[PDB]
């Protein structure tokens, strides 16, 4: 089961908080 | 300031020169050893060779063979496809890529025939549609035959035989090994003595001269011991012949002049085997009870110190320089020493998958029976472990560990091996290369850059003959393999390509793994689930492919991967001159077509992509430059497609025609322009615009 | 000039060459002295060496050696990774490198062994499936026997021991130290004096001569 | 069958 | 025990298989790497590993349904935790990434076996990694022709700038011509796909690697077999049948790049790919064969390297004796 | 042989006929029915004499294209059964004594297959390996030679048993494939060395030499013993020949035996990590008889500890 | 020297130190003896066994790349310009060439996650291998190029000067059979990692110009004979794997004299070479008789061999006959004297007439399509000219063509041309030939 979502991610370049 | 195609061109500059600069030889075998090796099962994906096909030796071939009375022998001509037996005094050739080949006999000799060779011709001598010389050498004397070896519509040359009136008498030598020169010199020896002969030929005939003769260069007197030949081997970039003796002697001569052969070296075993105690590793494989049983000649283009590989029966490669007393007057080498060797490696083949210090005690290659080296290093060894069944390992260069390896003090000779197992009673005789000579490079710095010339050249296959058929073993390329693997994670997870991936990045870095997706992706390698594999290849390009950072500003592994991939398509045009004053081109026209229809699929599959692919759209200063980057290299690109169009269309009319009615100044700008003007440059657009301009002139005189 | 693999050969030629050219011992011991280390902790990286496993002593010997009275001594046949240990007039082989040894002893010995040693044959004196001659001094004799180290078949050669009916009285010279040659020549040494004798031996009986001198 | 060996003429020059 | 210490349900495990219940051991190596207890993603690949093993053997007792039931489970869960791991494996070494966030990552990838929808969006495809993107497509059974296709041009072309980057570099080895490391990515899709018609389409990804040594010139200029892209499918596993089927397609549209006199390197490819064809026959097709060689033979002639195309004819008339 | 006899183009009429384009005043002789009914008499225990009157079939073919001697001398040998006579035998020694054929053509290739191949297709593999093996075509030798071995691998080889007369002749072509080099594709090849070792792996293991035996396997490097190696192995399981992973089931259970036995005799956490290894590769390979076989391996890890 | 401390866990003494591996030796002579560096991929690394009172411990000499994958091991989590601190040790102890030479070796797989240390001496391969200047033409090539060399001809430093066969009267190889293997798996190993990184090792790739354009011929040059290298050892276990003294009983005294003296380094580099391979290939396919147009040829000899051994079937006979024909007629243009002559000779034996004439006009026809020799005859034949060779390659057809006839009479002398009223086969025959 596999569901492409481009929209809403996380920047994987990019720190959180 | 700067435009994009210029911009771009800088790009492609510095990628040259990054892949000009693959470490040359010497300079990962410097002195001392090395026993690296990663193995690979010959039915997996990351083999460095595997077999493609197999041709039997044709039936009426076996009826002679075993209507032999006396003596029967077998050869390879793999620089044209054929095969040869001979059987006493008769000798048959054939054409082993054709399924149903016809044999050319050649049954003119009296006596026994003991060599066979195919060697270039003299200059001035022959018709020019006189591709070869066919030398055969009996216990009575020498024959020269015209050859020629013209293509067929089939791709397999169509070979006709002349004969020539060029005879002379052996005499009481054996003749075993003939080799010829890039010039058609002819050099012959055998198993009766160390003596080198030499055969000259001429068209004219004299009252006080033959049309052919024979001279012993080796001039020898008063007492010699038993010692006689194993073989002979020539190197054109260095006028050197090397010959190898039954006391595992090797002895270097020059040509230093067009008739001329000095012997300038003689190094016999005790002086191998001191030089080897000297070294800080010495090892029980190689002692004055080992033969040396074959040499192969490095030329001068691969590396400048290291002359020679020589192979020990215990599987070790000796690899030798050899060094002149001065620097000016060919220089002739005076002296030649053993300075670095390649251990065999351990792992030994095996029906099931199996699972630091410097190995010099593995049996693995012991006994070698036959050797092979060609650049930018492929080996071949003959492992002849039980009398019966002949085992092949096949090693190759790590080019992609090699190309990575940083500082330059730790490079050591990576190597990639198999073992290719040949049936019950495969006997090999010879591996000759079928292909053209590798070469990435005109110097030894590039030279051995596999990886740089994946796109320009087939890859190298090879003729293994044994006295059952002949077997064709092609090398793999990194996208050969890329494809594979990817062809393996069809039918897996998301997370099992990435696996596969970390493996191909671990060894050949992230930028040369994503040029190989790119390639994979663009079709490179199908001309071997190929939807798929190319749709996985992409894939792996868009989630590998990293992104741009600040540290000026560091781009994406997927930039500098099309910059990379885009570089080698036309790094046989960059920098070359467009044309060659009757003025012709310098790049044969159906190459330029090959290369514009590979940009022009890269760039089908940028704009296929256009809105999946990261940087293409447009978008902070980071991904900004790397949508300036992408963008230059496109532009680029188109401006590399319509440049080759137009010269395409400029030798379409008659150039000659529209270079003489044209002012000297465009006449010499067209004299030094080269495709890096054209493509990048804006003298090269206006020179266009005017040849252009020119050109329908001449159209509307034609009017066609 | 020059094709590309007759080039490449040409630097590895000259590469063999510069190999073949590292100092011999003679050049950098040269009549003076040094003094020259750069040491290393044994846990670095850059070790010159390490340990890589170690093989502890059958239990089987330890009850044996345990149960000498007056000599016991250990040994090493590293050659074809066998060790051995003697106690009193007894004397027993293991391979190390197994992990449940099997003991292979020779008791027949009569008096205290004081040195053994692993020798290769002299040629032409024993079947080609002898590999070495097992030497073992007493305060008797010195005993020859034949040794089988043939591979059988996965990690250390499989070990059988022959007799040959060859001894030396020992004589009044004690024997602790055995070394044999290339060819099969076998010299004593010990603790008694500076002599050094030879041990001969013949596949023939002859009448004037013997078989073991 | 015997290869049929074309003339010295043709293949020499001139 | 084997519900709160991972060190005891490894007992468990032993005590089932050296009393021959296999099942009933994958059983537990199967429900331990599902847990929720703290046990490393390595070390979660043996453990299904193991389970794939015992649940390929039948055990007394269990049926052979669920005996493949449980080895299916465990298969595809291996499949993902390989992907899994081999994504965390580069992308912690991936300089593209900070360094604040790669410890957010390999926490979150270390340990449970996340969904191929976790795996593809917030990590693999936005660092572009494409053959890892290709693997969750096999794995995800993911029915699209062309984002497959798409993702495999993208994976070949990164591929090829990667290898040309480091041959203009040299590297601490002499690297090799791009299209061998393209080359290899494809192998190390092609067996650790198994092969799948999905994501390793033949019908179209060859002419992609066809097209790919054309567009990029990986051919003789640089040394290399130019049949490379057929000897890469063939070695590969590829039909005979299929290979020279494809390449009948590609010499009759005449779609670009394979145009012009470039068609010349298409007969080589059908003369190298059917020649390995009857080599494997004879070493043991039909009308449509020989029509191709003969109508490939037009090609040539059509052409008219003045040499290398009549050695080809020679060749390819060779070729149509031998299937006739 | 004086051009005076008229022979019938098609082979499919009458002995005595008038060809239709022809005038009715002449006939015609179907000289190649004549020539075969004549030999049938005397070619099953006269075969010699045969070939002498099939030779003047040599100028004509058939509708497939056959050289009519050839088929002839191909027909005659799979009814005769006179390789040895008629084909040259090639004994173990590696040696050709030519056949009577030798003396009519040189080339022998095709019809050594032709009849090597019909006597594949009915399932006389020991035969077709020695024909194809008399024709040096070691594609094929060694293609039957893995099918004759892997049956065998596991058995115990017995004086005079089908182990032994088919292991001794695959040692006898291993040795003369080895001493004259020769060796088919490497899949077909890796493959019959690799039984070649497996035999030696059970031929050790039935003799009770448990640590001569534990060497052979461990070079292989077919199953993994160190946790390391699993991914590896296990990637390598799937391309190699299937005549290798039938055998799998009996190889893990005489390793893991062999392993078993030593432990009864620090060295016991090797064994114990070493038997672990086992049951995960087998856990993660589908293989024959997995069920059984992954249960009694575990079964055998829990005696140990 | 290099030393250190071990300490074996007190409490037990040290009785005997002994040599377990094969006694060390590079060379055979004091010069080259000591190097270590040589023959670290050839000799097992010295393990040494250490006799104490409680048991043997084993202790291993460890190898520059041993050295240099732990130390990269080191650097795997630790920092960027932390690789290059690293490196530059090595450099200054070991010199540049050696100590890529050592990141190529460990990027290929040798050495003592493993993945990550062969990505790190990659990342040092390509960083740190300098680069190819011109000096005071003439060009210094990278330290990157002299590493390949260097590893490479470690690599084969057993067998490069080494004769191929040892001859007694028929028999043996010199380099063993197991060793070869390694070696070519080594080799290839080595061509996989350029190939796998044709993109981003520099010099590789197609390209201060002077300088990487010689850079990237010396290294395409090396790729070149690797492969040469692969295919040489690919050949001679072929060779090992037929019946080997079987084609040298039945070969000439040149041809047995020169496989002799046959080094590896003359198969791998040298024309002499690879015609005797040529030579060999050639006669254990024209036995089992006994490129499409190198492979048809051979099967067409190994259809007409088979022919010959048969008890003539009509069918089997005529079908060989029939198909060898068809074969060497595919590769007619490129059969040359010898080949034509033996197969004609094979097909007359057994009354193959018409087909042996067939194969030589067929033949003629190919091997002259612009018909030189008509014109050459048509101008009286001017001696000097070119077109002689196209005439005495259709010159041998002919002669061929007579002896067929010849034979044919010769074969049929004294038989009827009609037996009971219609034609014989010999008749036939007759008519079917002329």
């Amino acid at each position: 089961k596999l569901v492409i979502n481009k929209d809403m991610r996380t920047d994987l370049f990019s720190p959180p908080n | 300031d700067l435009p994009p195609v210029a911009k771009a061109a800088q790009v492609v500059n510095q990628t040259l020169q990054l892949d000009d600069s693959y470490p040359d030889l010497d300079s990962y075998c410097r002195p001392g050893a090395s026993s690296d090796y990663e193995m690979q099962s010959s039915d997996s994906s990351w083999a460095p060779f595997h077999v493609v096909r197999h041709h039997n030796i044709p039936d009426k071939v076996f009826e002679h063979l075993n209507a032999g009375e006396v003596f029967t022998k077998l050869g390879l001509f793999a620089e044209i496809g054929y095969a040869w037996a001979s059987i006493d005094s008769s000798l048959f050739l054939w054409d082993y890529t054709h399924p149903n080949p016809e044999l050319i006999g050649y049954e003119e000799a009296t006596h026994t025939i003991t060599a066979v060779a195919l060697v270039p011709p003299k200059p001035g001598v022959f018709v020019k549609t006189i591709t070869h010389v066919l030398v055969v050498a009996t216990t009575s004397e020498i024959i020269l035959l015209g050859v020629s070896a013209t293509p067929t519509p089939s791709g397999s040359k169509s070979l006709t035989l002349y004969s020539t009136r060029m005879s002379v008498h052996r005499g009481g030598s054996d003749v075993s090994f003939i080799v010829g020169t890039k010039d058609g010199r002819i050099f012959l020896g055998g198993e009766s003595d160390t003596d080198i002969h030499e055969i000259f030929y001429q068209q004219e005939e004299r009252w006080f001269s033959s049309r052919c003769g024979k001279i012993n260069h080796s001039h020898p007197f008063g007492s010699r011991q038993q010692e006689w030949l194993r073989g002979l081997y020539v190197d054109d970039t260095r006028n050197l012949l090397y010959s190898l003796s039954n006391r595992s002697t090797i002895r270097t001569y020059h040509m230093e002049g067009p008739e001329k052969l000095t012997k300038v070296i003689e190094k016999d075993k005790t002086s191998c085997l001191r030089d080897f105690a000297h070294m800080a590793d010495s090892s029980p494989l190689f002692t004055d009870k080992t033969n040396i049983v074959a040499l192969s000649p490095i030329p001068a283009t691969e590396a400048s110190k290291l002359h020679l590989m020589a192979l020990t029966d215990t599987g070790c490669r000796l690899f030798l320089s050899a060094t002149s007393s001065a620097s000016y007057t060919a220089l002739a080498p005076q002296s030649m020493q053993l300075q670095f060797v390649k251990f065999p490696p351990r792992e030994s083949p095996t029906r099931i998958r199996t699972l630091s210090q410097l190995d010099k005690t593995s049996r693995a290659l012991d006994p070698s029976a036959l050797g092979f080296r060609f650049s930018p290093g492929y080996f071949f060894d003959v492992v002849r472990k039980h009398p019966n069944q002949d085992m092949l390992f096949v090693s190759a260069p790590d080019t992609g560990r090699i190309k990575v390896t940083q500082p330059a003090s730790a490079l050591k000779y990576f190597e990639q091996g198999t073992w290719i197992e040949l049936e019950n009673g495969n006997r090999t005789i010879e591996i000759g290369l079928t292909t053209a000579p590798f070469a990435a490079a005109k110097q030894p710095l590039g030279f051995g850059n596999e990886l740089a010339v994946q796109f320009d050249q087939v890859p190298g296959e090879f003729a293994v003959l044994t006295n059952t058929g002949v077997h064709i073993v092609r090398r793999r390329r990194l996208v050969d393999i890329f494809a594979k693997a990817l062809g393996n994670c069809v039918s897996a997870s998301d997370d099992a390509l990435e696996r596969e991936v970390r493996k191909f990045i671990n060894q050949y870095g992230r930028v040369e793994t994503i040029a190989a997706a790119l390639a994979v992706a663009c079709g490179q390698g199908s001309d071997l689930m190929d939807r798929n594999t190319e749709n996985l290849a992409r894939a792996a390009f868009i989630e590998y492919g990293g992104q741009p950072r600040l540290a000026s500003v560091r781009l994406s592994s997927r930039h500098d991967a099309l910059a990379l991939y885009l570089t080698r398509l036309v790094r046989t045009l960059w920098k070359a001159k467009v044309v060659q004053v009757d003025i012709s081109s310098t790049i044969p026209t159906s190459k330029l077509v090959t290369i514009q229809e590979n940009v022009e699929r890269l760039r089908n599959f940028l704009e296929a992509n256009k809105s999946t692919i990261q940087g293409l759209a447009p978008p902070d200063i980071a991904n900004q430059k790397e949508h300036q980057a992408l963008h230059a290299l496109q532009k680029l690109m188109e401006s590399i497609s319509e440049g080759i169009s137009f010269v395409l269309m400029l030798f379409d009319e008659r150039v000659s025609d529209i270079y003489a009615r044209l002012d000297a100044v465009s006449q010499q700008q067209l004299k030094d322009l080269t495709y890096e003007q054209l493509f990048s440059q804006t003298p090269g657009k206006e020179l266009a615009k005017v040849l252009v301009k020119a050109i329908v002139n001449r159209n509307i005189a034609s009017g066609a | 000039d020059l094709p590309p693999v007759a080039k490449a050969a040409q630097v590895v030629n000259q590469t063999l060459q510069l190999d073949d050219s590292y100092p011999d011992l003679d050049s950098y011991c040269r009549p003076g002295a040094s003094s020259d280390y750069e040491m290393q902790s044994s846990d670095s990286s850059w070790a010159p060496f390490h340990v890589v496993r170690h093989h502890n002593i059958p239990d089987k010997v330890f009850e044996h050696l345990n149960a000498g009275e007056v000599f016991t001594k250990l040994g090493l046949f590293a050659e074809i990774g066998y060790a051995w240990a003697s106690i009193d007039s007894s004397l027993f082989l293991w391979d190390y490198t197994h992990p449940n040894p099997e003991l292979i002893g020779y008791e027949e010995a009569t008096h205290t062994i004081t040195a053994v040693a692993l020798v290769p044959p002299k040629p032409g004196v024993f079947v080609k499936t002898i590999t070495h001659v097992l030497v073992v001094a007493t305060t008797s004799e010195i005993i020859l026997l034949g040794v089988s180290a043939t591979p059988t078949p996965s990690g250390s050669k499989s070990l059988t021991l022959y007799s040959t009916r060859m001894s030396v009285h020992r004589g009044g010279s004690d024997v602790s130290f055995i070394v044999g040659t290339k060819d099969g020549r076998i010299f004593l040494g010990g603790e008694s004096d500076t002599d050094i004798h030879e041990i001969f031996y013949q596949q023939e009986e002859r009448w004037f001569s013997s078989r073991c001198g | 069958r015997k290869a049929k060996l074309l003339p010295m003429e043709e293949a020499l020059l001139p | 025990l084997a519900e709160t210490d991972f060190r005891h349900a490894e007992l468990l495990c032993r005590f089932y298989t050296t009393r021959s219940r296999f099942f009933e051991a994958a059983q537990v190596q199967t429900n331990l790497a599902k847990s929720d207890l703290n046990i490393s993603l390595k070390d979660r690949i043996i453990l299904l590993s193991r389970a794939k093993g015992n649940a390929s053997v039948n055990t007394i007792g269990i049926s052979r349904q669920q005996q493949q039931q449980l080895n299916h489970e465990a298969s595809e869960l291996l499949e993902i935790a390989h992907i899994q791991d081999d994504l965390l494996e580069r992308l912690v070494a991936d300089p593209r990434i900070p360094e604040e966030r790669k410890a957010e990552i390999e926490e979150f990838l270390d340990g449970p076996i996340r969904t191929l929808t976790d795996l593809f969006n917030d990590y693999a495809d936005q660092a572009n990694y494409y053959d890892l993107c290709l693997l969750i497509f096999h794995a995800a059974d993911f029915h699209n022709p062309r984002t497959i296709l798409d993702t495999w041009n993208n994976l070949i072309n990164q591929s090829h700038f990667e290898a040309e980057q480091r041959r203009e570099y040299w590297p601490i080895a002499e690297p090799p011509l791009p299209y061998v490391y393209v080359s290899q990515q494809i192998q190390l899709i092609a067996h650790r796909t198994s092969l799948d018609s999905l994501i390793f389409p033949v019908n179209s990804l060859l002419p992609v690697v066809c097209a790919y040594a054309i567009n990029n010139g990986q051919d003789a200029s640089i040394g290399a077999d130019p049949c490379w892209p057929i000897q890469l499918f063939l070695n590969l596993g590829v039909p005979h049948a299929l290979v020279v089927q494809v390449l009948e397609n590609v010499l009759d549209t005449q779609e670009a790049p394979f145009t012009g006199r470039r068609r010349k390197l298409v007969v080589q490819w059908i003369a190298m790919a059917v020649d390995m064809w009857v080599r494997e026959v004879e070493r043991r097709m039909g009308s449509w064969v020989s029509e191709l060689l003969g109508r490939a033979d037009q090609v040539l002639t059509q052409i008219a390297d003045a040499e290398e195309i009549a050695s080809l004819r020679r060749t390819v008339k060779g070729l149509k004796r031998s299937v006739d | 042989e004086l051009k005076l006899l008229l022979k019938s183009s098609g082979q499919s009429a009458q002995l005595l006929s008038h060809e239709p384009g022809d005038p009715p005043c002449l006939r015609r002789l179907n000289f190649v029915r004549l020539l075969m009914l004549y030999t049938r008499k005397f070619e099953s225990t006269d075969p010699r004499e045969a070939l002498q009157y099939f030779y003047f079939l040599r100028d004509e073919k058939d509708s497939q294209g056959e050289n009519m001697f050839l088929r002839c001398v191909s027909e005659l040998v799979i009814e005769s059964r006179e390789f040895d006579m008629i084909l040259g035998k090639l004994e173990n020694d590696g040696s050709r004594k030519p056949g009577v054929i030798d003396k009519f053509t040189s080339d022998t290739k095709p019809i050594i297959n032709k009849v090597a191949s019909v006597a594949e297709n009915k399932g006389l593999f020991e035969e077709a390996a020695k024909l194809y093996d008399l024709a040096k075509n070691a594609d094929k030798v060694l293609e039957l030679m893995n099918k004759l071995l892997s049956p065998v691998v596991p058995q115990i080889s017995a004086p005079q048993s089908n182990k032994e007369r088919l292991k001794n002749m695959a040692l006898s072509i291993a040795e003369r494939y080895r001493a004259q080099g020769i060796s088919a594709n490497k899949f077909v090849d890796s493959t019959f060395y690799l039984l070649l070792d497996l035999i030696t792996f059970f031929d050790e293991y039935h003799s009770g030499h448990i640590d001569r035996a534990f060497d052979i396997i461990e070079r292989l490097k077919l199953v993994p013993l160190n946790q390391e190696s699993v991914e590896e192995r296990v990637a390598a399981f799937r391309n190699f020949s299937d005549e290798i992973r039938h055998n799998l089931s009996e190889v893990l259970l005489a390793t893991m035996n062999i392993l078993f036995t030593q432990f009864k005799r620090d060295r016991d956490s090797q064994l114990r990590s070493q038997a672990r290894t086992l049951i995960t590769f087998a856990g993660m390979i589908p293989y024959r008889t997995s069920g059984d076989t992954n249960a009694r391996l575990v079964q055998m890890e829990v005696l140990m500890n | 020297e290099q030393g250190t401390w071990i300490e074996l866990e007190n409490g037990n003494r040290t009785i005997e130190i002994g040599l377990t591996t094969a006694p060390f030796a590079a060379a055979k002579q004091p010069l080259g003896f000591g190097n270590e560096l040589a023959v670290q991929f050839d000799q097992v690394p010295g393990e040494f066994a250490v006799l104490t009172n409680t048991g043997v411990h084993i202790v291993r000499r460890r190898r520059l790349v041993d050295i240099f994958a732990k130390a990269l091991g080191n650097c795997v989590s630790a920092s960027d310009d932390a690789l290059e601190r690293e490196v530059r040790k090595f450099i200054n102890q070991y010199g540049r060439v050696e100590t890529i030479a050592a990141a190529l070796a460990v990027a290929c797989g040798q050495g003592s996650m493993d993945r990550n240390t062969e990505n790190l001496a990659r990342a040092a391969f390509i960083e740190y291998g300098g680069q190819p200047r011109l000096a005071a033409e003439s060009v210094r090539l990278s330290s990157r190029h002299d590493a390949l060399a260097l590893y490479l001809t470690r690599l084969v430093r057993t067998l490069w000067k080494a004769k191929v066969v040892q001859v007694g009267s028929g028999s043996d190889i010199s380099s063993t059979i197991p060793t070869l293997v390694t070696i070519q798996e080594n080799v290839e190993r080595l061509r996989n990692f350029l190939e796998a990184n044709k993109s981003t090792i520099q010099g590789l790739a197609p390209p201060e110009d002077i300088a990487n354009q010689k850079e990237h011929q010396a290294l395409h040059a090396l790729q070149k004979l690797m492969e040469s290298i692969s295919e040489g050892i690919s050949f001679v276990l072929m060779l090992f794997d037929e019946r080997v003294s079987d084609i040298y009983a039945r070969l000439d005294a040149v041809s047995q004299q020169q496989l002799k003296d046959l080094t590896y380094e003359q198969l791998f580099s040298q024309t002499p070479g690879k015609e005797l391979a040529k030579v060999l290939v050639k006669a254990i396919v024209n036995r089992n008789i006994a490129a499409p147009d190198d492979v048809v040829t051979f099967k067409a000899q190994e259809q007409l061999q088979r022919a010959s051994e048969q008890a003539h079937n009509a069918p089997v006979l005529r079908a060989l006959l029939a198909e060898s024909l068809r074969l060497f007629e595919q590769v007619a243009g490129s059969l040359t004297p010898a080949n034509l002559t033996t197969a004609v000779e094979q097909m007359i034996s057994l009354k193959y007439y018409a087909g042996a004439i067939q194969l030589c006009l067929t033949v003629a026809q190919q091997k002259d399509r612009g018909n030189t020799a008509l014109s050459w005859v048509n101008d009286g034949k001017p001696a000097n000219d070119s077109r002689k060779k196209a005439f005495d390659e259709r010159k041998i057809c002919y002669n061929l063509i007579h002896q067929v006839l010849d034979k044919l009479e010769s074969d049929f002398a004294g038989e009827p041309e009609l037996v009971d009223g219609r034609p014989t086969l010999a008749a036939t025959k007759r008519m079917e030939a002329y």
